[PDB]
């Protein structure tokens, strides 16, 4: 059984120095995006592969709204 | 003996409020750029190169 499968390919030698890279650009990029509604200062952004977080810094303290409402 | 008439009174109170406990919940402060920082003088704390 022959399956096309044009996306990326775990197995090269590139699949964590371009899982590093095609993640990092990807969460540079949902976090602009969630910054029309509340305004922050990003602090970290560290990334490995698929496993990500990124740092938020707020101007308010955080309470259980704005948790919720960058969840969503 | 319970004199009704001279024992009835009038208790004037205000009619609503909105009793905030926490003030400091409103305000939402910031801080310019760290390597801006300006101690008592007006140069720059940890100016030295």
């Amino acid at each position: 059984k022959k399956i096309q499968y044009g996306a990326v390919a775990s197995g090269e030698k590139q699949t964590k120095a371009a899982n590093s890279i095609a993640n990092l650009a990807l969460i540079k990029t949902v976090l602009s995006r969630i910054s029309n509604k509340y305004s922050f200062a990003t602090k970290i952004i560290r990334v490995d592969g698929d496993d990500n977080y990124a740092v938020l810094q707020f101007n308010t303290e955080v309470t259980k709204q704005m948790v919720q409402d960058v969840s969503n | 003996q319970f004199d009704f008439r001279a024992s009835m009174h009038m208790l004037t109170s205000n009619l609503t409020f909105t009793v905030y406990s926490d003030l400091l919940a409103f305000v939402s402060a910031d801080t310019v750029e760290p390597i801006n920082a300006v101690a008592f003088d007006n140069m720059r704390i940890m100016n030295e190169l």
